[PDB]
DNA sequence: CTGAATTAGACAATGCTCTGTGGCTCTAG
RNA sequence: UAUGCGCAUAACGCCACAGAG
């Protein structure tokens, strides 16, 4: 339990986007774990080459 | 009938304005144009 | 008086003979000059801004050079110039300029158009010239680039302008922001102060360090520190982009001059020769750098060019030589343009900072005014923009940068300067900063504050909008640090800043206004003539011996320059043939010079010498030179070595020098508004300027021009009986905001006591004090109406039943109209569909329509889609509302009480508002007692008294004066009348004390302010209710309330108000391993069964009752990887 | 690993843009999870107004305006012994006082009353008292969301809320044609109020044990004595001191 | 009985004293002018004879030092100087001297019934403002030894530091209306600056002792059984109900 | 209706849980960075996927057939190609 | 704005005498006679003549169709 | 003493059985412990301690131990949704058969 | 050749509730 | 969830200013 294997992403309904008339705004939590992720997929890629 | 008549801000010159056209006036070419009131009824309590 | 005085016009008393004169209504020929100095800092600052300091700041900005192929590219900008606002080309137009009432009600922004003559070069020639345009810079209105200059009144009446209209103020985006006067550190001035956190900066850093705030001509500003080091090593601090660099100060007294270094140590041990541990200190600094093999001026340049060459980002194929230059330029006293001049001025701030460590002079207090000056419109407007001239080259480089990544063809420049078309354009970051107030600079500009800067300067009524021209600010870092002592009031603000005008609460004592005196120096002079007027004088030039020991002498400083040295029996002298020469206007010194003589008392006082200041952004005020007989404009630093006196008695001959040109020129512009103030205690006389500025008043004369978001109007404002003199000075008549009321101050009702207070029902049903609120609600169909197809336009569909005989016929309602809630609002149909929609209203409370404007684009191009509909909503005075005297007494409305209830007087006079004498004891407004007195007397013998402070002495008491008033109208002299009972009939046996109290109604109405929720929407994380009353949410039942709930030991309420009405949720968990994310149901195949994911097993599944917060507690929690493990038995 | 770090706690990464707040400033502090959102609620049933002065109320009631009164409302279920006046609150409606909002059915099913029509109102009245239905759900009767009257107990509150005696239960009285709360001013000592632009929160119980602990616990009649000290701090001011003398 | 057969005001019939103590206060005035230079030789410990020159260079040496020791007993033998005049001055005017004396004066009938007010406010409206004192001293100097423009500096009158000897009946001249409002702005920014101090002081003290309920056994026990005390403040009684024991 | 709980929580316990029993408790592994498509739906396999819950009233789930006014939320996992430490315990990991 | 029809404390009709309050300003009384000279007795009347100001005549320079 | 002396340099006097329990809470370990999120560590529930201040410290710490919350505390109370035990709490009521 | 007290740095806290408006939330490469 | 008539539309934060008690 002192290292991580995966992330959790929480459920979708505590992280709610925000719109307000043809503008979506992602909360803070659903950046966070996207910023994970994008890092996952190059590190894929990377461990690929 | 009954045109949607609108007043220039400047000359005071009356517009009328369909949907399509583009709003400036006729005369001078201003930008604000202000609605004419028509005669309808009100009514108010004196109070 | 004195005649050519600006003060001569002061009336000796107020008239009300304006009101009836047969002139009245016929605009003047010539605005009012009283009024026009308001905003004068604001307008003239701009004026130099735009005009001569943009010559100023593009000659400052250096050619601009970098690296092609093959051959050196050279930038340079040779001219720029800011044109009044006109229509784009292409316009078809009888009139090609644009008018502050245009942009102001289609809400658009009023734009100069910046344009710039930049020449290059390739090789060191000059091949060509471009003129090119840059972007839109904003205008202030009433400019020289405002189309508003120079016009009459009647003119001005004719654009839809006010007259008597002054500007100093931005349109951006259909509001009128203002620059408020920021408080910054005195330019070109060492500050010698004592800060404990500056120990937390070096090895053997000291608390002690001289900072110095260098300006430029108005385009730059650079702060810098001299530090005090143990050893007695001195450390040079310089900021460049907005990080800091700490430099021995034997670098850069050895790189500016070519000086020996013994002649170095002459000029810092100039004043104590004989402190053996200073020679020996500097003999260490001046050796630092003698161990660095850098022994000539050219060698310092050298290593200082090549330790700062990667911060600092010049071409490559620059010296370092080049490279130290560039720094000492940009970052060391740059308000001086010669390097011995940097020398000199460097070591007075050395010399005053051994003076400082050594426990010889004092601390200058960073907090009193004399050590401050102020930020003006046109010196924030004028940096920022020569910072953005600069970001625009360095993105014309990033283009030639991508297009030799890009596009590297080996096309030669043979005028292709089409790229000046992919350079940056500078409309948009230039109008944020006035849009939003922020400051997004890599320099940050010398100010110490990134936002809070552009203020919207709303038109409430007029007592508040002259107040953002007057307004100087502390700073918006101070409000969040909790100190007491930036917030005092200290006396060398006398006659500079107002004492009572201030906020209350956390703005108390930051943000400051000026007096109605006082004027900020906003006129640039030419002062090549003054050393040597000086030289001519006893004043010794600085490379001269100054035939007497410097211990027995003064240094003399002008603008930031150190001229030389006075034997101390002659600085009287020259300080009083320099006031001479000022206040006579002989020898060219300007009028708004500070002569500052600093004495020599041989005590721990301030640093000796003689300053004189005349650059801009000082404050100065206007006293009388007694010697003279003339009027002398004095700064804030002068001041406090003159006794000025107040009165004519206070004058003795060899004592008092000046004197004021009036007693109550201590005062603001609104605080001169507030009648008979030295009776009243000083908080309500804070509080008066704070709610005379919140006051349903009239605004202003041009209601169908104005297309701004709320609005609000008192019907019928009546002139006050007894006002100051200020207010017929500032016409003030042209925008009035209270009424006459009968006030009789009696406890007869029970609903007056603490503070409420009681209106006559037969008054409130004839007109007193009826109001309204024009809301402006602007309508775009492009903005809010995002569908697609951009092809939205006002309009119905015929026959449709939604609209009918309820919106017009463009599907817009008539101008007549009523609006109650859920009535159509405004109809749009989409032209490529046919569809049409209709828009309802969703305010709660019913309006009139008052005008409709409909607004096109910038060329007249526009079509029918924007619009901005103005609404009445009518707000006569209910039960709830808040009014005020001009005293501080404010209250709310607890009854309309009838007129036959009233207590009626002998005359056969109702009050119509009753007041409780208790408001009167703790709070010692005793003028609220002569303001009714005189405005009983004013009433019956037909007057209008003067209650200007200051006029009434012990002597003359003014209730002797006004009681003498009321006897010779037959009534009584102490202002109480025979009252009977209106609902006994008998007559009361006290001895009422009724008069004539003007009253104002503030804007705070309880329409505004009630709200009740049942049920409704909820926040979608936690499913509680929301917050707002325009979303119709809840209110919080906060921490502290869930403690005095506990104390009650009512469990189930607490347990009512914070569980079953807020979320009350039922949750599923496993029994046997305690867990809600273990919970699963079942794909149908009905049955609806959970399964623990966990243990696997159907059985051991039940409901509980957690909040529906907890539920995003455990799951936030399980994204940490921790796990919520629940005992359920 | 900066970014997983950033994901729990968006200050253990310094020198990073881009980030937004971790779970650890959902979690701490004003504005967090637990004093913004447990400790402290938003809360339904409540309203907020400007206070004024009321002596001809007794010194437990507070002045309810129409505004409110028909706006609050308390789910008061059906016996027979309270069903005449329920019935004639329901016949009344949403918008005429004593009314009602709604009838909340057996099966949890809210019949919401109509403003405009009093048909349906009058076929709701009839149908109110009759057993349990088609539906097998016959554990409960209807519930009907009557209005606020006279008498109801409402906690009354303004902060800072300092001391116990800052939230006191007062009994409701209806008064037409205002949108202010009406307080005596023997309680303006304890909430340190004193009508120059004051307001108070008054919160509606929603339970009879909230109503049955707001009558006995706090009351306004129990408030007498501060707990500070013992003394008392209810009692007249101003100009009743002046006359009495 | 307001309503009815009394009224009740305030005029300025109360606030007004008689001419022949009017005289009194002024001779007073005149008296307090001449207080100057025995209160700064009283700290400074001088030789009577000394001369006004070198008692005002020794008073500029306990300023511009950063001792600050004889400069506030130089504060302190001003301010007990000047008392000396403010109560001859509260004597020769508040009990008799006033036009009316209660019951008949309104403001006194105000301030000793309790009703509002206190003596020290009639005492400002009716006699002087008396010393302003700024956190607890003098109002300050400026940096070239002069406490307002229109003073010499290191002037050694009480006038020229803040001792304002006018009241509000009569007005108060430009000077002693800058150091009043120096008091008033310091009163202003002392009661926005003590709510955030006791406030986080109330909320630790709250989260430590929420527990601690008094339980069946009469032992004031916290929340997990640990016994505080075994009787409720060393006797186990309630505050509001020992009032009469 | 019916009172659904009348359970009651006696305690709560706070622990760290194993990786085997998030990869029970998780419901899909989430790989697609994009949230949406053009067509504003919610992508497959990214962070807005309907095997979690519904973020709006507008869709159902995937692993329940429920609303979102009856979906409990359900948990995924973004599963990491290496090891990263755990930020609660890497202070007392650096101790070790 | 225009001068009220009644006064505010009693219900005096006051807005007959505006132009006769002008003119007999414009034939040079003084406002104590003029208010006289138009019965005016209570101070209550006498105030709403006496301060009124009329922005009426100001507010409409600002007429909009000058033709 | 010390608190009745702060106090009653103002004139307040606040009643002595208030001092007793506040000294004889602040000196129940045999140590003079403050008031502050310093000894709240001796505290028995971690979700009063979250609730009081740096709560993501004190989350840690009962991650950490494995702490127990037994639901007593009036914080613990009203974060899991449960009637507080003070006051119209310490008790229940039952039905007879 | 290592436990010792000390000192600098890091960090966490700093009253409560409520009402509005206005700009921006991904512009730069 | 709110409005309107089961149906149609609208479903927000962060800063910064200003204000109330
Ligand atoms: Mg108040
Ligand atoms: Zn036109
Ligand atoms: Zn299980
Ligand atoms: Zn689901
Ligand atoms: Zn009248």
């Amino acid at each position: 339990v002192f290292f991580l294997d995966f992330l959790v992403v929480p459920p979708s309904r505590y992280r709610p986007v925000s719109r307000l008339g043809d503008q979506m705004f992602t909360n803070g939590q659903t950046v966070n774990l996207q910023a994970v992720m994008k890092d996952v997929v190059l590190i894929r890629k990377l461990l690929a080459l | 009938q009954q045109p949607m008549i609108y007043i220039c801000g400047e000359c005071h010159t009356e517009n009328e304005i369909k949907s399509r056209d583009p709003i400036r006036c006729r005369e001078c070419g201003y930008r604000i144009m202000y609605k004419k009131r028509t005669k309808r009824l009100v009514v108010f309590d004196a109070r | 008086m004195d005649p050519g005085s600006r003060w001569r016009n002061l009336p000796s008393g107020p008239s009300l003979k304006h009101l009836t004169d047969p002139s009245y209504g016929i605009p003047r020929e010539q605005q009012k000059a009283a009024l026009q100095e308001l905003t004068r800092a604001h307008v003239e600052s701009f004026n130099y801004a735009v005009h001569e300091g943009l010559g100023l700041a593009v000659q400052a900005i250096p050619p601009f050079e970098f690296a092609f192929k093959d051959e050196r590219i050279s930038f340079t900008i040779l001219d720029a110039v800011i044109s009044p606002p006109t229509v784009p080309k292409g316009t078809i137009c009888k009139e090609a300029n644009v008018y502050p009432a245009e942009c102001r009600g289609r809400r658009s922004t009023y734009r100069g158009k910046l344009t710039a003559d930049i020449n290059w070069a390739v090789n060191g020639i000059s091949k060509g010239i471009i003129k090119q345009f840059l972007g839109y810079v904003p205008i202030m209105v009433k400019s020289k680039l405002c189309n508003l200059r120079n016009l009459p009144p009647q003119a001005l009446i004719e654009h839809h302008e006010e007259a008597e209209e002054m500007g100093g103020y931005f349109i951006i985006n259909g509001i009128e922001k203002v620059i408020r006067m920021l408080i910054m550190p005195r330019r070109n001035f060492p500050i010698a102060m004592i800060r404990p956190k500056w120990k937390t900066r070096g090895p053997g850093y000291t608390q002690y360090g001289v900072s110095m705030h260098c300006v430029r001509e108005e385009h730059s500003a650079v702060n810098m520190n001299l530090h005090y080091l143990e050893n007695g090593t001195v450390m040079l601090n310089f900021i460049y982009r907005k990080e800091l660099f700490f430099l021995p100060l034997g670098f850069a007294l050895k790189a500016l001059v070519s000086f020996s270094d013994y002649q170095i140590f002459q000029e810092l041990i100039k004043g104590k020769e004989d402190d053996s541990f200073l020679r020996n200190s500097v003999s260490q600094m001046l050796r630092i750098v003698m161990e660095e093999g850098c022994s000539t001026q050219k060698q310092v340049l050298n290593y200082l060019g090549e330790c700062f060459r990667v911060k600092l980002n010049v071409p490559d194929w620059y010296p370092n030589e080049q490279a130290a230059e560039f720094l000492f330029n940009q970052c060391i006293c740059i308000h001086l343009k010669s390097n011995t001049e940097k020398f000199y001025m460097l070591c007075l701030m050395t010399r005053k900072l051994f003076a400082l460590a050594k426990g010889e002079c004092m601390e200058d207090n960073p907090d009193s005014l004399v050590n401050q000056e102020v930020l003006t419109p046109g010196q924030l407007f004028l940096m920022f923009l020569k910072e953005k001239l600069e970001g625009w080259l360095v993105s014309i480089k990033i283009a030639f940068d991508k297009k030799a990544q890009k596009t590297s063809v080996s096309m030669n420049t043979d005028n292709l300067m089409r790229i000046f078309t992919m350079g940056i354009d500078l409309t948009k970051p230039f109008e944020y900063l006035f849009a939003t107030g922020n400051l997004r600079s890599k320099t940050g500009l010398g100010l110490l504050q990134d936002s809070g800067l552009c203020v919207v300067a709303d038109k409430l009524n007029f007592i508040r909008y002259l107040s953002h021209f007057r307004c100087v600010h502390r700073g918006a870092d101070f409000a969040k640090m909790r100190t007491t002592t930036v917030r005092r009031l200290l006396p060398e603000s006398w006659g500079f800043l107002c004492p009572v005008h201030t906020p209350d609460g956390e703005p108390c004592g930051l943000m400051n206004h000026l007096t109605a005196v006082c004027e900020v120096v906003t006129q640039f002079v030419y002062t090549a003539s003054i050393p040597a007027l000086l030289c001519n004088l006893g004043v010794t030039p600085i490379d001269g011996a100054p035939h007497r020991s410097y211990s027995e002498c003064y240094p003399v400083l002008l603008d930031g320059v150190m001229v030389g040295w006075v034997d101390k029996d002659l600085a009287p002298g020259i300080a009083d043939s320099l006031r001479h020469f000022k206040v006579l206007r002989e020898k060219r010194i300007p009028p708004w010079m500070e002569v500052v003589l600093i004495p020599m008392t041989g005590k721990p006082s301030l640093y000796p010498g003689l300053f004189l200041f005349t650059t801009p952004c000082r404050l100065v005020r206007p006293v009388q030179n007694l010697a003279l007989g003339k009027e002398e404009l004095i700064g804030t630093m002068e001041q406090i070595f003159m006794n000025v006196a107040i009165f004519e008695d206070e004058v003795f001959a060899g004592v008092t020098t000046h004197q004021e040109l009036f007693p109550h020129s201590l005062l603001s512009v609104i605080a001169n508004f507030i009648p008979f103030s030295d009776h009243n205690q000083s908080p309500r006389n804070m509080y008066q300027c704070q709610m005379g500025k919140q006051t349903m008043g009239f605004p202003l004369l041009t209601y169908q021009d104005r297309s701004d978001n709320k609005l609000y109007r008192l019907q019928t404002p009546q002139s006050p009986l007894v006002r100051p003199s200020m207010y017929d000075y500032y016409d003030m008549d042209n925008y009035p905001i209270g009424t006459n009321a009968i006030v009789a101050v009696i406890s007869y009702t029970g609903y007056d006591m603490e503070d409420a207070m009681i209106v006559n029902k037969a008054s409130w049903e004839r007109g007193f004090a009826h109001g309204s609120v024009y809301k402006s609600e602007f309508i775009d169909l492009s903005e809010k109406i995002k569908q697609g197809d951009s092809s939205l336009v006002f309009g119905i569909k015929p026959g449709d039943p939604r609209v009918l005989q309820k919106l017009d016929d463009d599907g817009l309602p008539f101008i007549g109209a009523k609006l109650q809630y859920g009535d159509p609002y405004y109809s749009y149909l989409n032209l490529n569909t046919g569809e049409s929609f209709v828009m309802y209203y969703k305010s709660k409370e019913n309006c009139v329509v008052d005008n409709i404007k409909v607004c096109s684009n910038d060329t007249g191009s526009g079509k029918f889609k924007c619009v901005c509909i103005t609404m009445r909503v009518p707000r006569n005075p209910t039960i709830g509302d808040k009014f005020a005297s001009r005293h501080g007494q404010k209250g709310i409305l607890s009854r309309l009480w009838p007129a036959e209830d009233m207590p009626f007087t002998e005359s056969g006079m109702v009050p119509d508002i009753l007041f409780n004498p208790h408001g009167f004891p703790s709070r010692m407004t005793i003028g609220m007692l002569i303001e009714s007195m005189a405005g009983k007397s004013a009433a019956l013998h037909g007057l209008c008294h003067d209650a200007t402070p200051f006029i009434f002495s012990e002597e003359n008491s003014a209730l002797e004066y006004f009681g003498e008033m009321l006897k010779a109208a037959g009534y009584n002299f102490y202002g109480t009348e025979r009252l009977y009972s209106g609902i006994s009939g008998l007559e009361l046996e006290a001895d009422i004390f009724i008069g004539v109290v003007y009253y104002q109604r503030l804007r705070h109405m309880v329409s505004d302010k009630f709200q009740v929720r049942t049920t409704g929407a909820r926040d979608r994380v936690t499913n509680q209710p929301i917050g707002g009353r325009n979303v119709q949410g809840g209110i919080r039942f906060g921490e502290m309330e869930r403690d005095a709930l506990l104390a009650h030991g009512t469990s189930f309420l607490l347990h009512d108000r914070l569980f079953n009405c807020s979320d009350r949720s039922v949750a599923h968990v496993c029994v046997k391993c305690g867990s809600l994310l273990s919970p699963l149901l079942e794909k149908p195949p009905r049955n609806r069964k959970y399964n623990c994911t966990l243990c696997s097993r159907s059985d051991t599944i039940d409901t509980v009752s957690v909040p529906y917060v907890f539920r995003y507690f455990v799951a936030e929690l399980a994204a940490m990887n921790i796990k919520v493990k629940l005992d359920v038995v | 690993q900066s970014h997983v770090n950033i994901v729990f706690d968006s200050e253990m990464d310094k020198l990073m843009m881009d980030k937004y707040p971790g779970i650890r400033q959902i979690l701490e502090k004003k504005e967090g999870l637990f004093r913004k959102h447990m400790m402290g609620k938003r809360v339904d049933y409540a309203a907020r107004s400007v206070i004024c002065p009321d002596m001809y109320i007794n010194t437990n009631e507070i002045g309810i305006p129409m505004v409110f009164a028909t706006k609050l409302t308390y789910p008061q279920p059906v016996t027979p012994w309270n069903v005449q006046e329920l019935r004639q609150a329901v016949i009344n409606g949403p918008n005429v006082h004593p009314g009602a909002s709604m009838v909340i059915n057996e099966d949890g099913s809210r019949t919401a009353l109509s403003a405009v029509d009093m048909t349906q109102r009058e076929a709701v009245a009839k149908q109110l008292l009759t057993p349990a239905t088609g539906a097998p759900k016959p554990q409960g009767t209807k519930i009907v969301c009557r209005h606020v009257k006279n008498g109801d107990i409402l906690l009354l509150n303004r902060q800072p809320t300092l001391h116990r005696p800052s939230i006191q239960a007062h009994r409701a009285r209806i008064l037409p044609e205002e949108k202010v709360l009406r307080l005596h001013y023997a309680n303006c000592k304890a909430y340190n109020a004193d009508f120059d632009g004051d307001e108070m929160n008054a919160h509606f119980p929603q339970s009879e044990l909230g109503r049955a602990e707001a009558y006995v616990l706090a009351c306004t009649d129990q408030q007498y004595l501060v707990p500070k000290d013992g003394q008392p701090l209810a009692g007249l001011i101003q100009d009743h001191m002046v006359s009495g003398a | 009985y307001l309503q009815l057969y009394r009224g009740f005001t305030l005029g300025v019939e109360d606030i007004l004293v008689k001419p022949k103590a009017d005289v009194k206060r002024q001779r007073i005035i005149e008296e307090s002018t001449h207080c100057g230079p025995q209160a700064v030789r009283a700290a400074l410990n001088l030789p009577e004879a000394a001369s006004y020159d070198e008692v005002r260079g020794k008073w500029q040496d306990a300023h511009l030092g950063k001792d600050q020791r004889d400069f506030n007993m130089i504060d302190l033998k001003f301010k007990e100087e000047v008392n000396h005049y403010s109560n001859e001055i509260n004597k020769a005017c508040m009990p008799f001297g006033l036009h009316r004396q209660f019951p008949e004066n309104s403001l006194q009938m105000m301030v000793q019934s309790g009703a509002k007010g206190s003596t020290v406010n009639t005492m400002q409206i009716s006699c002087l403002l008396g010393q302003i004192e700024l956190e607890g001293r003098r109002p300050p100097l400026m940096a070239s030894g002069k406490s307002l423009p229109c003073f010499e500096p290191y002037e050694f009158t009480p006038r020229a530091g803040g001792f304002v000897t006018g009241r509000f009946l009569t007005g108060i001249k430009p000077p002693e209306f800058f150091f009043h409002c120096m008091a008033g702005r310091e009163g202003l920014v002392d009661t926005a600056v003590k709510t955030s101090r006791s406030g986080y002081l109330q909320r630790c003290i709250i989260k430590h002792l929420e527990g601690l309920v008094v339980q069946y056994d009469l032992t004031v026990r916290d929340s997990d059984g640990s016994v505080v005390q075994f009787l409720y403040g060393e006797d186990g009684l309630d505050i509001p109900k020992t009032q009469f024991l | 209706s019916k009172n659904m709980p009348w359970r009651r929580l006696q305690g709560i316990s706070f622990g760290m849980y194993s990786a085997e029993e998030l990869k029970k408790l998780s419901v899909k592994s989430i790989t697609n960075p994009r949230y949406l498509d053009s067509l504003g739906n919610p992508s497959a396999n990214g962070l807005y996927d309907l095997a979690l819950g519904p973020a709006d009233s507008k869709e159902v789930c995937s692993t329940c057939v429920q609303d979102f006014s009856n979906c409990s939320g359900h948990l995924g996992h973004i599963e990491l190609p290496l090891t990263v430490y755990n930020p609660l315990l890497f202070d007392k990991l650096y101790l070790l | 704005m225009i001068i009220p029809v009644r006064c505010f404390t009693c219900g005096k009709i006051v807005g007959n005498k505006w132009e006769a309050y002008l003119g007999l300003l414009q034939a040079e009384y003084t406002e104590g006679d003029a208010l006289d000279a138009l019965g005016l007795k209570r101070y209550c009347c006498r105030r709403m003549l006496l301060a009124h100001v009329d922005l009426i005549e100001k507010l409409l320079n600002y007429a909009p169709l000058e033709k | 003493k010390e608190i009745k002396d702060v106090f009653a340099v103002y004139g307040i006097a606040v009643d002595p059985r208030h001092l007793s329990l506040v000294a004889d809470y602040m000196c129940f370990e045999g140590v003079y412990k403050p008031l502050n999120r310093f000894g709240i560590r001796s505290n028995s529930s971690p979700l009063q301690q979250m609730t009081f201040e740096t709560s993501f410290q004190f989350l840690k710490q009962a991650t950490m131990l494995g702490s127990h919350d037994e639901l007593r505390s009036p914080s613990a109370c009203l974060v899991v949704g449960k009637v507080v035990r003070g006051g119209t709490g310490l008790f229940e009521l039952k039905q007879p058969l």
